[PDB]
RNA sequence: AAUUUCUACUAAGUGUAGAUGGAAA
């Protein structure tokens, strides 16, 4: 019994089919007559607009009664607050006071005028009415229940959860602490008080009330809570125009004017939050870029206002500008010091001349720990990269020369784009297969968005110490305005990348709200909906409301023409539907359940808890058992038949083995003729299930979702796999026509573009047009199943993967690796460390009937890069690649699902958040993170459709060898089979012995080399084998605190690849440096020799031999030819591994290339963490670490050979 | 209804990704509150199946009893006896106080079989049953926002 | 270049081989 016999029937699922639905006969003018489209059409069409007339009337009556409350604890929340903190526990005071103000306005409006009538049912009837807006409301006369999607939010908007969208929340904790910081800041601008400016037209056009100084004062909070009231404020705050060239002026500009004497110093009013995109065509969305960036766009003026910002930037202290800590710190290191690795260092030197000892050396623990202290830290302050920066660096004119040439960039990019919000422009093709009108857009928005990103470090996520909220409150003032960026960015590409045709679809409800939600006998005149199979054209029928039973009085007719017709009884939800029924009412009055029977399941003691008793439910279990025999529907229809008394240890138990049997569709026959005379009386709709398989052409395999609904109805459904409930219908519009679709013409010499088919061009004898799928429309079906709906072998699935392979004596691994050359590579190990099976995943075989046509994806990869280089690197080029990748990564599937099967295995899978991609790779982070999902989703439930569905690893017993995915965190380190493993030196590593280098060998100076050349053990040559041997130990060196031999005896031969493309050779250009230096270098230990120099080229052209030396990997990257890792020191057999050397056998013992060595590492790691799997108790198998370290993993790579 | 559809999903799934180190508590209780927060990001997607009889769906004890063995506080739900949300027993009740109702107007008496009485009760059971799940929901989210204010973490 | 849908196809001629869990903001 294999490793795969265990892990079926584990847990529950829910996949979802999707078929199209065509009607037959004269269905569809049926439809058309009795004018079934047009009403859910505007059923669909005429949501949003009746959800704006109830905004409307929401808006008025929030507005109406905010009239009507003036506020009692206000002043007493006020003058507490504003009393200068000390408030041992009076804050609390404070916070209950809040709540019980959001309380009183909670209250005003539970008794506003009814209110219990706001989100019932009569709120599309009655109040709503008192236009033509009469229809559009009552519209939905015999149809509520879609408004209860929005009579839950908006009654959440009237709440006191402090909730974000609520009023409450806001009018007492974002309106009050900005109105009573007002408040307090009114005591800052006395000073500059003239009344000719701010009483002598203000209060004259304004309002005519109490002066200005009554809205600084807190007793007009309660007249400034209406939405008039915050249009008054900000009047008084921005400046209202009232309809005449004036401009009135307002407090922002009358506290501007102060910094008249270059020091303004004073906080301005804040403005106060008020109570409550494109995509369709061409001319609209030009008009709305034009809109949201011309030449006075206030994203524009947000630009200028951040740029006159950071030109006037030095009056700010240095001690508040908080730059982000994370990612772009890399990039401001770029930009302010001149390397990506410079701010690090003197934060590590900073850390270790603190915690490092007295010596030098480090752990590997200790770096781990000093990169989690360095991601501790929020943020950092300007005034400390000054104490970084060493002389003539004054970051106050560096950063400031920086963001003016970047606004500067910006304004040569407008100097570019200036065509393009020109009053007179013009539209000359669409934007599908226009080119430089969105690549102008592209530049645009990519160069804006490129600002945005490099500005946005200069938050430090706020809650800090006296940070400059002088120019925080601008800055965040500009800011918002440049984040609607995006609003854009996510406007115009999606509008472009989107397909020509479009996929809108509304549901479908045939003039009732309860519409198929079961497929229940004895309900199903009711849902109205049943499903017909004849021969194998399948059908779905719907029955018309007027004519609900027109398919009870059908006889089992005996001339041969029939339908068969489901039953499909399914009783629901066994936990809580029999206590449902049993004691509601009727049952009591029909079958009297005894006195102790009502008691104990009042009481409920078959529930857990303690009050749990075997004798005393299992009473109840034999009421349960005896009711159901006498109950009618449920004597007959099933074949109920239970264990006995003494066998159910918990009515969950009982509950299980009912939930088990109740289900069983069986087919009871009809007639034809009566039935398709029928549905020509229209009292009948009938659809027929399709999709292209269901055709009477299909010559292979079907689509894995047919496989399933062609094992809905087999007798061998056994398996526990149950069509259930909740289906939908759908309806689409032809976004296509028929006549500007490119079609091929028939019986002409059609072209092919897989190169690698004999057949390179054919022909057929019809039309294929481009994209037929949406020339008319379509019903789509969904019909949703619930496969392995009661499950048996249910345990922990992390465990029991482990209990497995402890007791396993020979596990299979396979590993999985990205790489350059190639796009992923699989390599099977056994579990001694064997390469089974090593080859790559660029071609794709597709082994149909006998013939092994592959097909290659890399060189689509690069044929469509191509395109992208050529076309300047637009979005339709980039989501074409994207979606390629996504193919890609779903036809690679099968191939990880048959291998599994076939090697009896446990998958190992690069692990991403200790990973340092390489860019260069093709499939990326994100196509990687979508493998994940498209990985452990499928093998949710792994099935191969070849096989036979009755037998094991069929479509009715899959295995379950996953959990469902959870959260981008939460896949890691180990899921069911698929094992996170950490990528960490698993590509530059000698496969034979495990040396891996660890020597920083970029040059810096001789006063390093001197020591790093001196430090060797034995540079010499042998000239009986022509090598520069040289010779070290690995403790003489910083940053080695992981290997485990540390006796490498290095060599030369084999010629490695340099830059500059640079080819080489290495032990003749060892030769030649040596000889332009002149050296007798054949006795040995010549460091004594090496270590008398002093021209700097020298040991200059000596590191960059060094690191040549080194440097295992050589890629030519213009060709695939030569990718060869070799490795400069020999093992046991004096013989140095060369890939070369392995490429051309059959099947290898070692890794071909450089990404089959990266997949081989992988699975060495996941061999070793088998290995510690062997080596615990079972009651610590769900803590045994996996993540292994470096030390212990070149300790491992390197005792495994011996 | 992509475009809105992806962004609002990775930023959410920044910050669960963000947040799994503000905590700096005794343990990994970030790994019961995501799962959690998708529970409810599904109870709260679609509740309306919950109504029908036997949609492709399937508590308080039992989150309590995940929720227990982290060491979280407990939730303090609004109920633990749920057996009487009404969903498709539409053969097996009556007590409604809306009789009233439906007999100020003509309607007809109790019993279901005339057409029109039917969707005037399946209107009141359905707005019962919504009304009911979201103050299930409501404990969930003020379970969430209690843990957020207490240690300083983002959840919704 | 035909597709419930997505990717690569033309694969023996109205399709082929893998995949796909849907509604909802
Ligand atoms: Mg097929
Ligand atoms: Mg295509």
């Amino acid at each position: 019994m294999s490793k795969l016999e265990k892990f079926t029937n584990c847990y529950s699922l829910s996949k979802t089919l999707r078929f199209k639905a065509i009607p037959v006969g004269k269905t569809q003018e049926n439809i058309d007559n009795k004018r079934l489209l047009v009403e859910d059409e505007k059923r669909a069409e005429d949501y949003k607009g009746v959800k704006k007339l109830l905004d409307r009337y929401y808006l008025s009556f929030i507005n109406d009664v905010l009239h009507s409350i003036k506020l009692k604890n206000l002043n007493n929340y006020i003058s507490l607050f504003r009393k200068k903190t000390r408030t041992e526990k009076e804050n609390k005071e404070l916070e209950n006071l809040e709540i019980n103000l959001r309380k009183e306005i909670a209250k005003a409006f539970k008794g506003n005028e009814g209110y219990k009538s706001l989100f019932k049912k009569d709120i599309i009837e009655t109040i709503l009415p008192e236009k033509d807006e009469i229809a559009l409301v009552n519209s939905f006369n015999g149809f509520t229940t879609a408004f209860t999607g929005f009579f839950d939010n908006r009654e959440n908007m009237f709440s006191e959860e402090a909730k974000s969208t609520s009023i409450a929340f806001r009018c007492i904790n974002e309106n009050l602490t900005r109105y009573i910081s007002n408040m307090d800041i009114f005591e800052k601008v006395d000073a500059i008080f003239d009344k000719h400016e701010v009483q002598e037209i203000k209060e004259k056009i304004l309002n005519s009330d109490y002066d200005v100084e009554d809205f600084f004062e807190g007793e007009f909070f309660n007249f400034v809570l209406t939405q008039e009231g915050i249009d008054v404020y900000n009047a008084i705050i921005g400046g209202f125009v009232t309809e005449s060239g004036e401009k009135i002026k307002g407090l922002n500009e009358y506290i501007n004017l102060y910094n008249q004497k270059t020091k303004q110093k004073l906080p301005k009013f804040k403005p106060l939050y008020k109570q409550v995109e494109g995509y369709t065509s061409d001319e609209e969305v030009l008009e709305v870029f034009r809109n949201t960036l011309n030449k006075n766009s206030e994203i524009f003026s947000s630009i200028k206002k951040l740029e006159k910002l950071f030109k006037n930037f030095d009056e700010y202290s240095s001690a508040g500008i908080f730059v982000k800590n994370g990612p772009a710190i890399s990039t401001i290191s770029k930009d302010i010091f001149g390397e990506w690795n410079v701010i690090r260092d003197k934060w590590n030197a900073e850390y270790d001349d603190i915690h490092l000892k007295k010596k030098a050396v480090v752990t590997e623990k200790y770096e781990d720990d000093r990169r989690k202290s360095f991601k501790k830290i929020g943020s950092f302050s300007l005034e400390q990269l000054q104490e970084y920066a060493d002389a003539d660096l004054s970051v106050v004119e560096k950063l400031k020369e920086i963001i003016i040439q970047k606004v500067d960039e910006i304004y040569k990019v407008y100097g570019s784009s200036e065509k393009l919000f020109d009053a007179d422009f013009v539209l000359e093709k669409s934007l599908k297969k226009n080119d430089a009108v969105v690549a102008i857009m592209k530049d645009l928005l990519d160069s804006v968005k490129s600002f945005e990103n490099y500005i946005k470090a200069f938050f430090g996520e706020g809650k800090e110490t006296n940070r400059d909220e002088s120019f925080y409150g601008d800055f965040v003032l500009a800011y918002d305005i440049l984040l609607k960026v995006d609003h854009i960015y996510d406007a115009i590409r999606n509008y472009v990348t989107q397909k020509p045709y479009s996929k809108d679809k509304f549901k479908l409800y045939f003039q009732n709200p309860q519409f198929m939600g079961g497929w229940d006998k004895d309900k199903e005149t009711d849902y109205r909906a049943t499903i017909l199979r004849y021969g194998s054209k399948y059908y779905l029928a719907i029955m018309d409301k007027k004519y609900a039973k027109c398919l009870q009085k059908i006889d089992k007719d005996d001339v041969n023409g029939n339908y068969e017709k489901i039953n499909y009884k399914l009783l629901p939800g066994p936990n809580k539907m029999l206590p449902k029924v049993f004691f509601s009412k009727k049952w009591m009055a029909y079958y009297n359940p005894s006195e102790d029977i009502q008691k104990i399941y009042k009481n409920g003691t078959f529930k857990k808890g303690d009050m749990f008793n075997l004798n005393d439910c299992h009473k109840l279990i034999d009421f349960f058992k005896d009711s159901i025999s006498r109950y009618p529907k449920w004597s007959n229809a099933y074949d109920f038949n239970f264990s006995e008394t003494e066998k159910y240890k918990d009515i969950a138990g009982f509950y299980r083995e009912v939930e088990e049997q109740g289900y069983k569709v069986s087919f009871e026959s009809a007639s034809k003729k009566e039935v398709d005379k029928l549905v020509e009386e229209g009292k009948l709709y009938m659809f027929q299930i399709y999709n292209k398989d269901f055709s009477d052409k299909s010559h292979g395999t079907p689509n894995l979702h047919t496989m399933y609904f062609k094992l809905l109805f087999d007798e061998n459904n056994h398996g526990q796999i149950r069509l259930s409930g909740g289906a939908e219908l759908f309806m689409r519009r032809a976004s296509l026509k028929k006549e500007e679709l490119v079609v091929h013409p028939a019986n002409s010499p059609i072209a092919n573009k897989n190169p690698d088919n004999p057949k390179k061009t054919t022909t057929l004898s019809y039309d294929v047009y481009k994209d037929k799928r949406f020339s008319e429309d379509q019903y789509e079906l969904h019909i949703p199943i619930a496969i392995n709906k009661c499950p048996k072998n249910i345990f922990k699935i992390n465990t029991e993967v482990r209990v497995l392979l402890k007791h396993d004596d020979n596990p299979y691994v396979i590993g999985i690796d990205r790489g350059e050359r190639n796009l992923l590579y699989i390599v099977v190990v056994d579990g001694k460390g064997n390469i089974v099976e090593q080859y790559s995943l660029n071609e794709i075989i597709n082994n149909f009937n006998g013939i092994r046509i592959k097909t290659d994806y890399h060189s689509l990869l690069d044929k469509k890069e191509k395109e992208r280089f050529e076309a300047r690197q637009n979005w339709t080029s980039i989501e074409n690649i994207k979606e390629l990748k996504a193919g890609y990564i779903s036809q690679v599937v099968h191939k990880i699902c048959e291998l599994v099967e076939k090697y009896d295995a446990v998958i190992a899978l690069e692990d991403l958040n200790s990973g340092f991609k390489n860019s260069r790779v093709k499939v990326e982070k994100q196509v990687y993170q979508k493998f994940e999902k498209m990985l452990i989703d499928k093998l949710n439930y792994m099935v191969d459709k070849k096989s036979n569905p009755c037998a094991t690893g069929g479509a009715l017993k899959g295995y379950q060898i996953t959990n469902k995915f959870e959260s981008f965190k939460s896949m890691s380190t180990q899921n069911g089979f698929i094992f996170y493993i950490p990528a960490w030196l698993t590509s530059k590593i000698d496969p034979s012995t495990g040396f891996v280098n660890l020597l920083k060998t970029k040059y810096t100076s001789i006063a390093d080399s001197k020591k790093f050349i001196s430090s060797f053990d034995r540079i010499m040559y042998v000239p009986e084998e022509d090598l520069f041997e040289f010779a070290l130990d690995y403790k003489n060196f910083s940053r080695t605190d992981a290997d485990y031999i540390k006796k490498w005896k290095l060599y030369s031969y084999g010629n490695r690849i340099r830059i500059f493309w640079e080819e080489v050779c290495l032990t003749s250009a060892y030769k030649e440096l040596f000889n332009k230096y002149g050296i007798n270098y054949q006795q040995g230990d010549i460091r004594a020799l090496l270590c008398e120099q002093s021209d700097k080229a020298f040991y200059s052209s000596f590191m960059a031999l060094m690191s040549l030396m080194l440097q295992m990997r050589n890629s030519i990257t213009g060709r695939t030819d030569v990718d060869f890792l070799i490795s400069p020191v020999k093992n046991s057999d004096g013989i140095f591994y060369d890939s070369r050397n392995y490429e051309a056998q059959e099947n290898a013992i070692l890794p071909k290339n450089a990404d089959a060595n990266g997949a081989y590492n992988i699975a060495r790691k996941v061999l070793w963490a088998i290995g510690q799997f062997k080596k615990a108790e079972d009651e610590k198998l769900d803590k045994v670490k996996i993540a292994i370290s470096n030390k212990e993993w070149l300790e491992y790579a390197q005792t495994s050979v011996k | 209804s992509k475009a809105m559809y992806e962004a609002k999903e990775r930023y959410a799934k920044k910050k669960m990704q963000e947040n799994t180190k503000i905590d700096t508590l005794t343990d990994e209780q970030h790994d019961a509150l995501a799962q959690l927060c998708a529970f409810r990001h599904k109870f709260h997607s679609n509740k309306d199946s919950l109504f029908l009889s036997e949609s492709a769906f399937s508590m308080q004890s039992d989150e309590n009893s995940k929720l227990r063995e982290v060491g979280l506080p407990t939730i303090e739900w609004s109920f633990y006896d749920n057996s009487h949300i009404p969903d498709d027993s539409f053969r097996e009740w009556f007590n409604f106080a809306n009789y009233s109702e439906l007999s100020e107007t003509i309607g007809l008496e109790l019993d279901l079989d005339d057409d029109e009485t039917y969707e005037l009760v399946y209107d009141e059971l359905y707005t019962e049953a919504m009304g009911e799940y979201e103050e299930l929901n409501q404990d969930i989210e003020k379970y969430l926002r209690r843990i957020d204010e207490e240690h300083g973490t983002q959840y919704c």
